[PDB]
């Protein structure tokens, strides 16, 4: 991308018929860390005491 | 034909190439993607999950017991509980954790780290603990008076069983080297010290266990990242697997 | 206001605890039925409802000084129990989640910590490939021999990536986990494959304020959740 | 044209790391961010700004080198069959378990959906394994389960009317081809807590999920080889979905088709003589 | 299309040199452009037009051959590892200090931010170093600090699951690849007035900035070599930012990792017998 | 109207000179604090203000007939002096600029010229790699042995590329340089790295209108400017 | 496949190629660019900075003293102080300066050059000096009468310590050759002479130093440029550096 | 550019994803020679006397 | 000539390639398609019999 900073901007051009032929995907996809870090029924806000 | 000039790098195979390539089964139609819980898009979602430090790495301790730092009733004031060189590389206790094992695959790191400690003594067992982070330049702090001069939290044992010492990203540069490669002087990237001290003492009712434990846990903060993939040192083989 | 007090009502069965920590919902995913877009089997499923979606209590385990840990495969552990067990025996394929409740009370004069892992696809090994009495131990469950390696050449320390709670005796006497169905296919056989393993591993050993060591049991209570079954034939109990 | 627009996907790596807000001192009984409870199974919520006095930091670091695509998106060795001169035929069973680096990288997840780019480098050598000259075509035939396997260099199976084949030269550029996600399942499985068969609980079929196994690559030279040929088979994983992270492999791998480990000395990190000094 | 417009950057070298305005004679006490004061540290401000009578000159000369990009923007040799036949393995430590021409060009600046294009030419020869025929693949593996190094030609490290590798033929076209600015610092440093380590002032760690060191390239042939191979490693510096110009190196270089020089005869330009004749 | 008369007031300290040339501001860049866009260290910096941003006078040097020159590393030379020295000792990392003032008066009956270099990243060598007593000489500074080669295999003649002034005794008795922070990173350790070297090299030797040679000292006065410190721990004085 | 015809120059490696090439680390995200003082975009910014001529290149003068041309009290009229062949190449005094060392990397040059001289005598020391530039065609001027016929400045020692002689670009062609390559007759590009003369004399009070110095300095004017990169003659090695 | 005089006019076309792959930049960038030639607090115009 | 970089897989023959290729008889004009009963477009029409 002739460079913004940490932004790689790519035009993936597949020359073949099957999508599997395309090169690797460069998108950043959504991160939901809280399904692993906060996997609890009741949210615990940072400023509260956790138990009770 | 269109006139061309193939240049240098013709016919090479680079393992990190990003090129399209002909599909050997161009008519295949894969099975649909179904919903599965826990989809991961980025390995820093794993690095932000707490894992247990193999913190009791004393010679002779084997198995599950390497995960519990001893904490005892002291007969002297201001004693030291624990000492740990802040390092994502090498082979010390951080190296076998989730964050440490991810760091084995990377060359460089940046960001804040947090250490969560859980006390395991009886309900009736009390104590106060000082957890210190010393930025680099010197040695491990020798006494609690010297360690307190750094970043530190003071932990009171109670109903809330656990504490966090956030080790903040304090650094001359935007990134550090994961490894401690000697020939390359990567000790340049020394990242400081973590020490644990008795702030008062562990106190027990008569005839209770005079020894309890801390389970140390570590994870990355949301400001953390890794660069440069590299081979994992301790995942080797001498033969093809059969 | 209090996540130390919980009540869990499934079917004709209700659990309570006055020292919970919270409830772990694995991957933030409550159990759910299979949608028409992901389903492949064309027959109409049987959904037994409350006859199977209820808490079942397994036999208790003594927490001893030397205990390395215990484990149960699911649905394996409940395949011979109640109407869950019967629906799982009579169908080729099954799907559903779990509500797991581990109980262990002791005193304010005790110390010790249990780690309570729900491990999906927990394939096990040691120095040898394991036999059937360890891969599918049934309602009585199995025991760890390499708790440090999590029976699988990984490490116990890194198993906090799995859905978990602790039972730290100074804090709580019970752990609750809600588990969604996890698999790479929509449904799968209950006798041939274990989707989850419930693992309870002592980390800090059990210590008493005297040298006389009374009996401190651990007790597992498991409720199936949002179950479906397809492929009705005769009842088949085990993969042997 | 719009039709050529269909063959182009603009895709962007511009996700940043979290920044830092300045904070000041706090003296209160209201807000206690440092008090935690690891028993819940939740990771600590405390942040930098609530534990010390911070400055403001504008985020500048990317996260893309740890995206699952980037982490798996390079080629690794997965098969090294040797074609001898006695029969001029060899094969490789297709799975990523002979060589430990890719297998250990995959062990961070349970289920993985991907495509594959395969790359084959052929090298000729003498009996003493010194590089040598040999120009010859070779044939790699995909043989799926249930297709008859070639038994010789001249077997009429190499017709390849229905098996796909690639023909390339030993001293030409490397053969390369892509493959879609081929499992009958909706993902591959890195680990399997079950049996390969009904009515069977043999230990050798524990942990064996046959929906991961798509068959064989078979290799001949188109004439009888004068020198032995070594094929190196590289796989790059691409277009990758990953579910359910795991405790990664820590003990060395010992067998191709199960997780057996030594476990003689229960430790991973190195020892020291005292917990209060280095 | 606009998406393809993203992959094209129109960039122009049309900066000209300064011109000349005609001037006439000046007889005054007002304007004295020739009187200077070098003590301030400023360079003289006097121009042609104010010192003599000038004509007008329209500027026509470009400046682009001395732009920092053009000055560094060509390939130069930086590494010449020799692969012998005994072990068929070699390596090159990655820095631009073995060969003096590029190092001396870099010595005009303190901090330099750039990308690199690497080009590798492999040449086979006999023991008496006469060119010889040898067709073989070779592997160049980037081994970053902390990754285990290969110890043999058949070491399983060459799997390369996480280290990037390039495979090319000894008698094929040259391998070529680009590299972004990889320093943990915000620029590279050509010179370092400090120590590589805390708590250490060993002379061998003076002037050593380990953030310039990104590791090693390792080299094997994919079979055991029949003849020795010489790899020539060329680097072209591109997309270049430069800060803080220096007095350029004048004494010959003597060591790879420090600025030691002879300094026996303190002079640079040649001598003459008299200052008032040539 | 007069760039021969200057006054420099920093903190509780003020310098004057009646024979300045001008003031050199290196690379036209006045010292400035670190912006949030370039900063990496997350802790809130300490900015000591006037307690450290003030002129400090080092011990004077005699200009002798044979003198090859003198040099000081910064911050090295001030690391044990005042509240600058203490803030630099107690923090892991430091950043800031300098105000340098070199004094040397003599008579209208004297001749001689000093070159006053501020050299960034002045790594030094000779026929041998130098020891610590030369790389970090402290407040007393070091002396040149290869002034022609600028201690670094380059040449003194080309060092006018560096920010500089002259002290030519017929013209001026003082040189003033303002130095911005220069580094390849935002902050850096004061004990491990010297960002600038102040070098004073005689070019035209010192000559007197008699053969009796009275004492003509050179005196260096340095003020830190726009300083920040991060990484508070115990005080560490040197990299040894 | 698209029909093509690879032509001559296929698979060659030219060191001045301007071609894109596959990145071996296509997911890497570098550290931001920070502000640093003194960014250089073009090496002619360096060439316009004055540097000191190694002007006192007489056999036997070593070290810093090679930078000071002697100037004395004369006992005869119209004497010569200095003589210098105007040359960016070769090995004379201009060759070791900033402009001269840049010219070592280039084959051709154009533009005006300036020479700034600083007197270093005592405050009480007086003098007047003639600085001459003689365009090519003949030899170095033999006496001040001949030198004055050229471009020249006359310097009065005083409060303003320094003078500039601008050597203007006076040339048959738009560019000259940097080098004096004999086999190629690059003396064709002879660029003239610079000489320095006593215009009156150096005069001192009784018992003052009867010898003082000029420090000569040189730089390029804004109308100056270089062409054709070339290897530097005197930056050599006989072995790989270890 | 099929030629204006000393104007090279180039369309840098990068075929790869990462900006580092692109060929060398042909722009002429701004020259500020005076940060090195006139690095002084008070400007000295050419026609003035420098000192005082 | 347009600068190019032939990569891996150059000159290989894959039996499932989907590429255009030069016709050895570029002026040939085939016989028309006539109607024939029972045209099959997909072998799953046979599998349903
Ligand atoms: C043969 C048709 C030519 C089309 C290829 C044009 C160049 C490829 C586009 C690359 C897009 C991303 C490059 C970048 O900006 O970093
Ligand atoms: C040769 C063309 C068809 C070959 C299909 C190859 C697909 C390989 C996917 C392997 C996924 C399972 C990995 C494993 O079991 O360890
Ligand atoms: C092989 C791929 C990764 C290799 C990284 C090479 C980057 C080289 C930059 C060298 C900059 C420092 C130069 C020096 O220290 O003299
Ligand atoms: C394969 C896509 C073809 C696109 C390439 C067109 C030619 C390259 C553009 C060169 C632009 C600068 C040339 C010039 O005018 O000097």
């Amino acid at each position: 991308g002739a460079q913004g900073g940490s932004t790689i901007n790519y035009n993936n051009i597949n020359y073949y018929s099957h999508a599997a032929s395309a090169a690797q995907n460069k998108q950043d996809f959504t991160q939901d860390p809280s399904k692993f870090t906060q996997p609890i029924a009741d949210v615990i806000k940072e400023t509260a005491v956790p138990l009770k | 034909g269109l006139p061309t000039k193939p240049g240098p790098g013709s016919y090479q195979f680079m393992t990190t190439d990003e090129d399209c390539s002909p599909c050997i089964l161009p008519d295949f139609q894969p099975t649909p993607e179904i919903f599965i819980p826990g989809k991961v898009n980025n390995l820093l979602e794993i690095a932000q999950v707490e894992s247990i430090l193999e913190a009791n790495n004393r010679e002779g301790v084997e198995g599950v017991e390497r995960y519990v730092i001893p904490v005892s009733v002291q007969d002297a004031l201001d004693a030291q509980i624990y000492a740990l060189r802040l390092e994502l590389g090498g082979s010390g206790p951080l190296s076998s954790s989730l964050l440490g094992t991810l760091a084995k695959h990377y060359t460089q790191w940046s960001g804040s780290v947090e250490i969560t400690c859980m006390f395991t003594g009886t309900f009736m067992t009390t104590g106060k603990v000082l957890l210190a982070y010393t930025p680099p330049g010197g040695d491990m702090p020798r006494n609690r008076e010297e360690a307190m001069l750094g970043t530190h939290v003071i932990w009171d044992f109670g109903l809330q069983s656990s504490i966090t010492l956030v080790i903040p990203w304090i650094s001359a540069s935007h990134f550090r080297g994961v490894s401690n490669d000697d020939v390359l002087n990567y000790q340049y990237y020394a990242a400081g010290h973590v020490t644990i001290w008795y702030q008062t003492n562990m106190v027990i009712p008569p005839g209770f266990p005079n020894t309890a434990g801390i389970i140390m846990m570590i994870a990355a903060q949301p400001n953390f990242s890794f660069r440069i993939q590299k081979d994992r040192e301790d995942m080797t083989q001498t033969a093809i697997l059969q | 206001y209090s996540d130390r007090v919980a009540q869990l009502t499934l079917g004709n069965s209700t659990i309570t605890t006055q020292e919970a920590a919270n409830i772990c919902v694995a991957y933030g995913c409550w159990p759910a039925k299979l949608s028409d877009t992901d389903a492949t089997s064309v027959d109409k499923p049987t959904e037994p409802g409350v006859s199977a979606d209820r808490f079942y209590t397994l036999r208790s385990k003594p927490w001893q000084a030397d205990s390395k840990g215990w484990y149960w495969k699911l649905p394996d552990a409940l395949n011979n129990t109640g109407m869950f067990g019967q629906n799982a025996q009579f169908h080729y394929i099954y799907r559903g989640g779990w509500a797991v409740h581990v109980q262990c009370n002791a005193t304010k004069f005790h110390q010790g910590t249990l780690l309570v892992l729900a491990i999906p696809e927990h394939q096990i090994a040691t120095q040898e490939q394991p036999a059937f009495d360890r891969t599918m131990p049934g309602s009585e469950g199995g025991t760890f021999q390499e708790p440090f390696w999590l029976e699988d050449g990984t490490s116990l320390g890194n198993s906090l990536i799995y859905p978990h709670q602790w039972i730290n005796l100074r804090t709580n006497n019970s752990a609750t986990l809600i588990l969604p169905y996890v698999n790479a296919i929509p449904m799968d056989s209950a006798i041939r494959h274990s989707n989850w393993t419930l693992a309870i591993i002592p980390v800090a050993p059990l210590k008493y304020a005297a040298e006389t060591t009374p009996l401190v049991p651990i007790t597992v209570t498991i409720a199936p959740m949002e179950t479906e079954y397809n492929g009705l034939r005769r009842a088949i109990a085990s993969n042997q | 044209g719009k039709m050529l627009k269909d063959a182009i996907d603009k895709q962007v790596a511009g996700a940043l790391v979290a920044g830092t807000t300045t904070s000041t001192h706090s003296v209160a009984t209201d807000s206690t961010p440092a008090l935690q409870a690891a028993e819940t199974g939740a990771t600590s919520t405390a942040r930098d700004e609530s534990m010390i006095e911070t400055r403001t930091i504008v985020p500048t670091h990317g996260i893309h080198e740890t995206s699952v695509e980037s982490f798996f998106g390079r080629s690794s060795l997965v098969g090294m069959p040797l074609l001898a001169t006695g029969t001029s035929i060899t094969h490789w069973r297709i799975d990523f378990r002979e060589f430990v680096q890719l297998r250990a990288k995959m062990s961070w997840f349970t289920y993985m959906r991907f495509d594959v780019e395969f790359t084959i480098i052929a090298t000729s050598s003498t009996g003493q394994n010194v590089t040598t000259e040999q120009h010859t075509t070779y044939q790699v035939m995909y043989v799926p389960p249930g297709a008859p396997v070639p038994s010789n260099q001249d077997s009429f199976q190499w017709q390849s009317g229905c098996n796909p084949s690639v023909f390339a030269d030993t001293d030409g550029p490397p053969a390369q081809f892509s493959v879609p996600f081929m499992s009958s399942a909706n993902a591959y499985s890195t680990v399997y807590d079950g049996y390969a068969r009904f009515m069977d609980t043999d230990p050798d079929r524990y942990g064996i999920l046959p929906s991961n196994f798509l068959g064989f690559m078979y290799f001949r030279t188109l004439e009888d080889a004068a020198h032995q040929v070594r094929f190196r088979i590289y796989a790059k994983i691409k277009h990758t979905s990953c579910w359910i992270p795991r405790a990664p492999r820590q003990a060395p791998y010992k067998k191709r088709y199960n997780l057996v480990f030594s476990g003689d000395s229960d430790r991973i990190c190195s020892n020291r003589a005292s917990l209060t000094s280095y």
